[PDB]
């Protein structure tokens, strides 16, 4: 063939195959991410595993903060992720400063994924091997779900995932909302710990997964506590 | 098969090794063998010249740096000429700004840089000369070698070159004396230690043979072949 | 190497023959035969139609349900067609040999480049080695053609009820004359790419590496 | 093996294989003509682009103004020709600020031509895959037809025609063209002539053709598309004479 | 048994197997395919010698210029690639020039053959500037000129090492013409002795008869500036070998 | 294998793309160029006129300024582009020594331009090789010869293109001192030379002349006509 | 051979073999659909979505390039919107120079020339989309299509993605010129219904229309009841 | 397959295998381990001695970065002080603009961002160095990092890199190094060290040593003589 192993050449197709092979990077880290909106919060969930007990578990993360108001969940390398992250903290703060406004949640998208764009376009670099979920609030639209991919697509979403159990996650996530009726913060929070846990079949423990939230009480993306993230999880075993 | 991996420098191989930078290795076995010692007061630097016939000169094989340091190579004359054209830039910077003699170990390390620069980029190849830099300085004296990977050592004694594990055995076997010698003894243990390298009907003569020593009293002096006599007249004949 | 004046005669002697008679024969001899092995397979010999008037008498006595047989011919007319076609074959396995030498005698110095001519030498000694191979398989037919129909009617005649070795005595024949027909077509056929593929490459057949440089050497 | 890549190597036997394979592109295009005449020169060309739903907003699909004294029609990949295009406009009218007088037509083409010499023989780049006839009027030479190969090579023609069937246009000329005896009439008729000769279809629609004319009016020239007014009278004569040339055997 | 891979030897930068860089070796092959070319030093000066190797009787003689004048204290004779030799020789005269212009003094012929030879290296493509040459330069050079240290002969080959040599031969011939030099030199021979022998060696490698059309002499002695026999000298000595 | 690249050696140490370019010279169109005593003469044959084309916008000879000129072999377009950037420098070494181009400065020149584009990859050589013609201060005629290598020879008379080799062996035999007397024996000779390789005499030959202090002249088609009757007529 | 893979490389027989390819890839983006009525001109596509859970408000493959200019894409969708990006640079470089909006035919001419720009360099590919590129300027419309190969022509209707042969064919047979648009929306819509294969519904499209008041995405609901009949 | 022959490329499996290949440079290398405890961190290198004739003191495994920060390599040694060049210019250029001593966590992320840029471009190879950074400050504490080839970093209470990387993670594992004090640590790391040496493959070890804490005021610096005799003595003594 050789129609792969270049990213600018095209195949008699017309599919550029090494982008699809980005797409398979994701799923080889074996981690998964959900991410599901609510009518005045956002969540996003992820997989928290630790190979060695002498990790820090403090230090590993796949979540962080893009500015104050603004999270965002990585899945896929751990370098191409906290490059992206850096690539998007750095895009965030030159647009406050350009435009003197903090920079709306789609257009952080459209900016991380047009640079992606240039990746798979351009020959000599590679598409990061990484995909991104942003989390925000908007005055204006209320609660913001986004997924940016190596490809350059960027549409926004009632609930995602991403990951090795992706389609599993997104046909629980489809019948829930087919099923809508609405979603509150704490239910908004057990449909996202509900959908990882079950495609997983993990029954996690708070140590397994990290969670961050934002609301339109509390616009501030923040990372919750392993005492909150269990008493989330002790709720859902109750009922 | 295995051809592929050994094209370029900038290719890992299935088993972690840089094959372009071992060939580079290589290229100092090519070249005629140098044997570098040292003594409390005093470095030395010998070498074994070859002649392209018998009307042709022999080679220079040993190159002054500075008052403070001199060098000998093994492996490519290019490399060669082009590192010690570096070298002394870097010593008469030196010099010019702090009015100080640059120390050796800092400009092997100097060298390192320069060196590592081509293994990792593609373009430019490993610089396929080896090189032993010897030199007196505020610290004391001392001996370094340089391989066409950019890693550097700080020796006793070492030699480099073809078939110079004979005269590296005979310098470790007598090394001891080493450290307390005249530099009339240090040099004639470097000439047997050489003499070790040559063929068995070859014997060193005033011709083939240069002597590079420095010392606190000493600057780097390369004595040729009508002044090497006095060194050569002590040693006895091949065992 | 240290040569005598005969030596070097005798060399170049043996060339200039097989240069000049590689010159007559694609010149000359090839049109000629062309033309002949033309009007030959014309002849309305081997354009017979009716293959039953191939098929010769054998007198095997067939077997009565319940003496000898008599001396068994060959088949005439495959056998005169036959004589016709031998000169032929073995004539162009000659003349193929011929240019196969002349070729390799113009193949030049080996060297690293400007390889193209030599290139074109090969391939076109490719093509009339496949021919040699072609016209040693005819050469190698025609004598399968007489042991097989000579086991054939010696198995008929030892074992008269079977009639199926004569149906295949008289097949045989019919096959040899098949093939011989399809033999003098690719004869000429032969002949015809030979002069075309000569004639069309010669310039580099014959100067392979080409004119001398400029010599910025 | 392969000596055809990368548009800077010669081959054994001397030879630029990428720019023959460019040539060979011209020959897909469609037919353009041009034919010289004592009062005038004309392009004309086969619109090969006969879709029902296409629409005929601009000034022509094939024939392009490059100033006001001369005029071109492209043969070729399109791209390539929009670029060469914009770039013999940008000639042109450098050629005017520098001098303040109409570029002469052979230095326009010479211009051109040394582009596309250039991208030839430089490595990254492809050669340009475009074939284009230049028509013009100059004081030093008057009326003159032009003719430009990827090579980078040009010449003057009396007529000549550039794309399928180039070489059926060019042996029809031969015969027909008339040195020193044509006018823009009798050009036309010859054009209608070849061109229904080369092209596929039994009758030349009037809207499968352009064809424009440059003349020199009142001191200053005039390049004018014939309308289809105009080409449907004239493909109407043509159809009528070669009809009574055929009545009378 | 024939093994043939090599798949190295393309491309300079590339360290073969046992580190050989074959694309130096191959240009240092190349000079064997121009013409011989003869440098003998003696006390009382140093003399060049190199067959022109006329391919026409058309051509010009006086056009072919396998030796030339770096300045008058040395001369230069060449063999292999005319062009990238041309550039060589004018590497070296306008350092030469350049010398004079800083320190009002002439170079020495160890310093002008390692100022062509910095050239030479370049190669490697350590710098980064795009107007160096790639490939090796394919040509071999001899510098022969009076010194403070008297008559000098510095050999340059197409890897930019150079050495002085008593008497050097370059070329096609190269091989033999320097056993013939090493039997016949001996260091007190005069130059009129050094140039019989050149030329000797000279007719004995040379494929055409030799005459004064064909070689091209030199010599430049420490009173004297760099000279080339004429073709009347050249007819002298040819007649009295 | 050695071949791909100009700037790879090949074992033996042969260039064999600037080789390759030099075949390709071989392909053009032939022409010839002979110092007579006062004349230097340059001819270069016609390809044809195929009928509906016009020949002033094909013309191989060119003259690069007042005192030297210029015929050649090979890439046309290439061609155009090497006589262009000539002119040029003819014109900035007159304003930058006040002096006119010496024919060995201007071939030195062009020389040097097409071995720059030799050395670097990523350029391919010009595929063409020149006959410049011109006469110096002195007033000695000059010829010299250029190649895709970027060599620089000087020539009493030469060739090159098509036929090169044929027409200058009869150049060799043909040439002397004699030949050269008279200028109208010089056109005659290398007529007659092109008259070697050529379809038809007159139709097929462009031919030049540089006189002593005169301009180019290119002979009219009526004079060449009178020249080739005179050769012919001799016979 | 060499010649598929590289851009720069013209194969025998003359073809640019990635571009066709791009092309390929623009066949098998999602259908368009654009018709030239009298007094407008309809751009419509399939928004199909592979679930619920995409928000259809966040992204349109609908985008306008000015007030009086807008076009819609079948092929790449990040290419489309880094050339939507440079068309409205482009349209405001012009704005800015000559203080009037850009003319349609001058909008697709430089896009079409970027598009261009990029197929020349090896170290880049073609833009893997092609375009529909509508307006309205002088009390005239227009409608425009320009390839990835970087050419472009002017339909008065035509069709890209899935079974465009298919849907031109129906064209051709629907499209009448006195078409008012309140028309040609209803047949455009149809022309996509020819290829949908699911039942289309107003998120399941995007549609949008030009005229003398400018473009504009008519909404879910108008879209809603035009699909009504 | 083609596809493991750059950096650019992906696996069609989705994986970068050059990447996987400069990881398995580091294996070939002695192994280096580094544990934080609550004083301080220590880091222990086991350098082999390849010949009598070298100079001890020399091939140095363990640089200082700054000040307040140490750095120990594992992998090609050219790289490794390639990479520390590049530390100690990040370090300094965090002081000059932003005043302080530069945090470790922000180091970490500055050196494997830098690493990370070369596993994507196909003109350069990933760097073919792993290293462990250290440093302990009152107000961020004792801190340990580790960079991969990669340009993953992570903090690790204890860390290993080099070819007895198992082995000693499994040792280090069994430690409790939270509780525990830098002068006992030195002790342990030189145990583990001496374990996971294999005499037969290895002929000799001179181990090297550092840390950096509370000890030293928050310096990284060489152990001394004395510290580096006990904890030898004692390794030696508990081998048995």
């Amino acid at each position: 063939a050789g129609f792969d192993r270049h990213i600018t050449i095209f195949s008699p197709e017309g599919r550029l195959y090494q982008v699809e092979y980005a797409f398979k990077a994701i799923n080889q880290g074996g981690l998964t991410s959900v991410a599901v909106r609510g009518k005045d919060c956002a969540v996003i969930v992820t997989q928290k595993k630790v190979p060695d007990k002498l990790l820090d578990s403090s230090t590993v993360t796949h979540l962080f903060k893009i500015t104050e108001n603004i999270g965002c969940v990585m899945t896929g390398m751990t370098a191409d992720s906290r490059s992206q992250v850096q690539r998007a903290r750095y895009e965030a703060a030159n647009w406050k400063y350009k435009y003197g406004y903090e920079i709306p949640v789609d257009m952080l998208c459209k900016r991380i994924a047009d640079i992606s764009q240039v990746y798979t376009q351009n020959a000599e670099m590679r598409p990061l091997g990484c995909c991104m979920i942003l989390i925000g609030i908007d005055e204006e639209q209320g609660p913001q779900v986004y997924k940016c991919d190596p490809a350059g697509y960027y549409c926004g979403f009632k609930a995602t995932a991403a990951g090795v159990k992706q389609t599993e996650s997104t046909s629980f996530l489809e019948k829930k909302v087919k099923k809508k009726f609405d979603w509150t913060f704490e239910q908004t929070v057990e449909t996202a710990i509900t959908c990882l846990s079950t495609v997983l079949s993990i029954d996690f423990k708070p140590s397994e997964i990290e969670v961050g939230v934002v609301t339109v009480e509390n616009p501030k993306f923040r990372i919750l506590t392993e005492a909150e993230i269990d008493a989330h999880l002790v709720a859902l075993a109750e009922r | 098969f295995r051809n592929q991996y050994d094209n370029d420098v900038t290719v890992w191989s299935p088993q972690g090794r840089i094959h372009q930078i071992e060939y580079a290795m290589e290229a100092v076995k090519q070249g005629s063998a140098t044997v570098g010692l040292k003594s409390k007061t005093h470095a030395v630097l010998v070498a074994l010249k070859r002649a392209q016939s018998e009307l042709a000169a022999h080679q220079k094989k040993i190159l002054h740096v500075d008052n403070h340091i001199g060098i000998s190579i093994a492996g490519l004359t290019a490399d060669a000429r082009l590192l010690c054209n570096f070298m002394r830039q870097e010593c008469l910077d030196s010099r010019f700004v702090f009015d100080r003699p640059l120390p050796v170990s800092r400009l092997v390390s100097l060298i390192g840089s320069k060196t590592q620069i081509p293994t990792q980029r593609y373009g430019r190849r490993p610089y396929g000369v080896g090189l032993l830099i010897a030199g007196y300085d505020d610290m004391g004296p001392h001996i370094f070698q340089t391989c066409p990977s950019a890693n550097y050592f700080d020796c006793r004694a070492m030699s480099i070159g073809a078939r110079s594990q004979s005269a590296r055995t005979y310098l470790e076997r007598h090394m001891s004396e080493f450290m307390e010698c005249n530099l009339n003894e240090l040099v004639k243990h470097g000439l047997r230690a050489l003499r070790e390298t040559l063929p068995a009907e070859q014997d060193l003569t005033t011709k083939n043979v240069s002597i590079g020593i420095v010392g606190k009293d000493l600057e780097f002096t390369i004595y040729d072949d009508d002044d090497v006599s006095p060194f050569l007249e002590g040693l006895e004949e091949r065992p | 190497v240290r040569l005598s004046g005969e030596a070097r005669k005798q060399v170049e002697v043996f060339r200039q023959n097989l240069f000049q008679e590689a010159e007559e024969f694609l010149y000359r001899f090839l049109p000629q035969k062309i033309i002949y092995l033309n009007q030959l397979l014309q002849e309305d010999s081997l354009n017979v139609a009716d293959l039953t008037s191939l098929r010769a008498p054998l007198d095997i006595p067939i077997p009565d349900p319940p003496h000898k047989c008599g001396f068994l011919p060959g088949n005439e007319k495959v056998l005169s067609l036959l004589a016709l076609v031998k000169p032929e074959v073995w004539t162009l396995k000659e003349k193929c040999i011929l240019v196969i030498t002349w070729i390799q005698h113009l193949i030049p110095k080996i060297e690293d480049g400007n390889d193209f001519g030599v290139a074109i030498q090969e391939k076109v000694l490719e093509r009339v080695n496949a021919v040699k191979t072609k016209v040693e398989a005819f050469q190698t037919t025609i004598s399968k053609y007489f042991s097989e129909r000579g086991d054939a009617v010696a198995k008929a005649s030892k074992e008269t009820h079977v009639m199926d070795y004569r149906a295949l005595v008289h097949e045989r024949d019919e096959a040899a004359y098949g093939e011989l027909r399809a033999m003098v077509l690719d004869l000429r056929a032969f002949y015809a790419e030979l002069y075309h593929i000569i004639s069309s490459n010669l310039e580099k057949i014959v100067n392979p590496k080409g004119e001398e440089k400029p010599s910025m050497y | 093996r392969r000596y055809d890549s990368r548009t800077t190597i010669f081959s054994p036997e001397g030879r630029l294989y990428q720019v023959e394979y460019a040539m060979e592109a011209i020959g897909h295009a469609g037919t353009c003509l041009g034919i010289l005449a004592n009062d005038g020169v004309l392009l004309a060309a086969e619109r090969r682009n006969i879709h029902k739903l296409l629409d005929e907003v601009f000034f022509s699909e094939k024939i392009y103004k490059l100033n006001e004294d001369m005029a071109c029609s492209v043969a070729g990949i399109t791209s390539d020709a929009n670029v060469l295009t914009n770039e013999l406009r940008l000639i042109a009218q450098r050629y005017l600020l520098q001098y303040q007088e109409p570029i002469p037509c052979e230095q326009l083409v010479t211009a051109l031509c040394d582009i596309k010499q250039a991208y030839t023989q430089f490595g990254g780049k492809r050669p340009f895959g475009v074939s284009l006839l230049y028509i013009g009027w100059d004081k030093h030479y008057g009326f003159q037809l032009y003719q430009s190969d990827p090579s980078g090579n040009y010449g003057g023609w009396k007529a000549t025609c550039i794309g399928n069937n180039s070489a059926a246009a060019v042996s029809m000329l031969k015969q027909d063209y008339k040195e020193g005896e044509m006018t823009l009439k009798s050009a036309l008729a010859l054009a209608i002539k070849v061109l229904n000769k080369t092209m596929d279809v039994s009758k030349l629609s009037a809207e499968k053709v352009e064809i424009a004319t440059l003349t020199r009016e009142n001191g200053k020239t005039v390049i004018r598309v014939l309308k289809q007014k105009e080409v449907e009278q004239l493909i109407k004569k043509h159809e009528e004479e070669e009809a009574k040339a055929e009545r009378e055997k | 048994m024939f093994l043939t891979r090599s798949e190295y030897d393309r491309g300079v930068n590339t360290f073969s197997p046992e580190g050989r860089l074959f694309q130096v070796e191959y240009a240092i092959e190349a000079i064997k395919l121009g013409s011989t070319a003869i440098g003998i030093q003696t006390s009382e000066g140093v003399c060049l010698a190199v067959e022109k190797r006329i391919t026409s009787p058309l051509m010009e003689p006086s056009s072919i210029e396998k030796i030339v004048e770096i300045d008058a204290h040395i001369g230069c004779a060449m063999s292999g690639l005319i062009a990238d030799a041309k550039t060589l020789i004018d590497k070296a005269r306008v350092e030469t020039q350049n010398h004079w212009f800083t320190y009002n003094e002439t170079m020495t012929v160890e310093s002008v053959t390692q100022a062509v030879s910095n050239l030479a290296l370049q190669f490697g493509e350590e710098d980064a500037d795009p107007g160096a040459m790639s490939r090796p330069f394919g040509v071999a050079l001899l510098f022969g000129g009076v010194d403070e240290k008297g008559p000098q002969l510095f050999h340059m080959d197409p890897s930019g090492t150079f050495v002085q040599c008593d008497a050097r031969a370059i070329g096609s011939a190269s091989e033999g013409a320097q056993s013939s030099l090493q039997e016949v030199y001996h260091k007190s021979m005069t130059l009129k002795e050094a140039i019989k022998s050149s030329l000797i060696i000279l007719k004995q490698v040379m494929e055409e008869k030799l005459n004064a059309t064909n070689i091209e002499l030199a010599t430049v002695q420490p009173g004297q500036n760099f000279h080339m026999f004429t073709k009347e000298e050249l007819e002298e000595v040819i007649k009295d070998i | 294998s050695y071949d791909r690249a100009i700037t790879v050696f090949s074992p033996d140490g042969h260039l064999f793309q600037v080789e390759y370019a030099q075949e390709a010279v071989k392909k053009g169109s032939t022409a010839v160029g002979v110092r007579g005593r006062d004349i230097v003469v340059l001819g270069v044959e016609k390809k044809s006129v195929a009928k509906l084309q016009d020949e002033r916008t094909v013309r191989k000879i060119c003259a690069l300024d007042d005192n030297v000129c210029m015929a050649f072999a090979g890439l046309t377009a290439d061609a155009r582009i090497v006589i262009n950037r000539a002119r040029v420098e003819c014109q900035s070494h007159r304003l930058t020594v006040e002096d006119p181009v010496t024919v060995e400065y201007i071939t030195r020149y062009i020389a040097s331009l097409k071995q720059r584009y030799t050395q670097s990859n990523g350029r391919r050589p010009f595929g063409i090789s020149a006959l410049i013609v011109g006469f110096d201060f002195d007033g000695t005629p000059r010829l010299y010869q250029t190649d895709p290598s970027g060599t620089y020879h000087a020539w009493k008379a030469n060739a090159i293109g098509r036929g090169a080799k044929s027409v200058r062996e009869f150049l060799e035999k043909n040439y002397t001192d004699e030949a050269i007397e008279t200028d109208d024996l010089t056109i005659k000779l290398v007529i007659k030379a092109l008259l070697e390789v050529v379809q038809s005499g007159g139709k097929n030959i462009e031919l030049a002349v540089m006189r002593r202090d005169q301009s180019l002249k290119i002979l009219n088609p009526e004079e060449i006509e009178k020249y080739v009757a005179e050769i012919e007529k001799e016979k | 051979r060499g010649y598929s893979f590289s851009l720069t490389t013209f194969s025998p027989s003359g073809k640019l073999v990635q571009i066709e390819y791009a092309l390929a890839a623009v066949a098998g983006g999602a259908p368009s659909v654009g018709i030239k009525a009298a007094n407008g001109v309809v751009l419509a596509t399939e928004k199909k979505q592979k679930s619920i859970l995409y928000d259809e408000r966040s992204v349109h493959k609908v985008e306008p390039i000015t007030k009086h200019i807008g076009l819609v894409y079948s092929g790449m969708g990040p290419d489309y919107r880094v050339l939507v990006h440079r068309a409205r640079k482009l349209a405001q470089q012009y704005y800015l120079v000559y203080q009037e909006p850009i003319p349609t035919a001058q909008l697709v001419q430089r896009v079409a020339s970027v598009m261009q720009e990029y197929t020349q360099s090896g170290g880049v590919r073609p833009f893997g989309v092609s375009l529909l590129i509508c307006g309205w300027n002088e009390g005239r419309p227009y409608l425009f299509q320009s390839d990835p190969s970087g050419a472009y022509f002017a339909w008065k209707a035509t069709a890209m993605g899935k079974n465009y042969v298919n849907g031109k064919t129906f064209l051709e047979k629907r499209y009448n010129e006195d078409l008012e648009l309140e028309d040609a929306i209803h047949t455009a819509i149809l022309t996509l219904k020819e290829s949908f294969e699911g039942q289309m519904t107003e998120d399941n499209i995007e549609v949008g229309i030009c005229n003398e008041a400018g473009f504009r995405r008519l909404t879910p609901t108008e879209v809603k009841d035009y699909l009504a009949a | 397959t083609g596809y493991d022959l750059s950096a650019s490329t992906f696996s069609p499996d989705g994986r970068v295998f050059q990447v996987e290949y400069a990881m398995k440079a580091v294996e070939n290398s002695s192994t280096a381990i580094g544990i934080r405890c609550k004083d301080g961190v220590v880091f222990g290198v086991e350098k082999l001695v390849l010949s009598k004739l070298y100079e001890e003191g020399s091939n140095k495994r363990l640089f200082n970065v700054d000040r307040h920060v140490g750095m120990a390599v594992a992998g090609l040694l050219a790289d490794a002080r390639s990479l520390a060049d590049i530390a100690r210019e990040e370090a300094s250029n965090f002081r000059s603009n932003f005043g302080y001593n530069i945090p470790l966590k922000h180091l970490a992320d500055r050196v494997a961002m830098y690493v990370h840029a070369y596993t994507l471009y196909s003109a350069v190879r990933p760097f073919g160095c792993s290293f462990m950074l250290g440093s302990y400050s009152v107000n961020d504490g004792a801190q340990l990092y580790m960079i991969d080839p990669s340009g993953v970093s992570y903090g690790y209470w204890g860390c290993a890199i080099g070819k007895a990387r198992q082995a000693a993670k499994t040792e280090i594992e069994k430690l409790q190094m939270k509780e525990m004090t830098c002068r006992d640590i030195v002790k342990e790391v030189a145990k583990i060290i001496y374990i996971v040496h294999d005499e037969v493959k290895d002929k000799a070890f001179e181990l090297e040593l550092s840390w950096v804490g509370e000890l030293t005021n928050g310096r990284h610096e060489i152990v001394p003589k004395d510290i580096r005799e006990e904890a030898e003595k004692y390794a030696k003594e508990s081998l048995k």
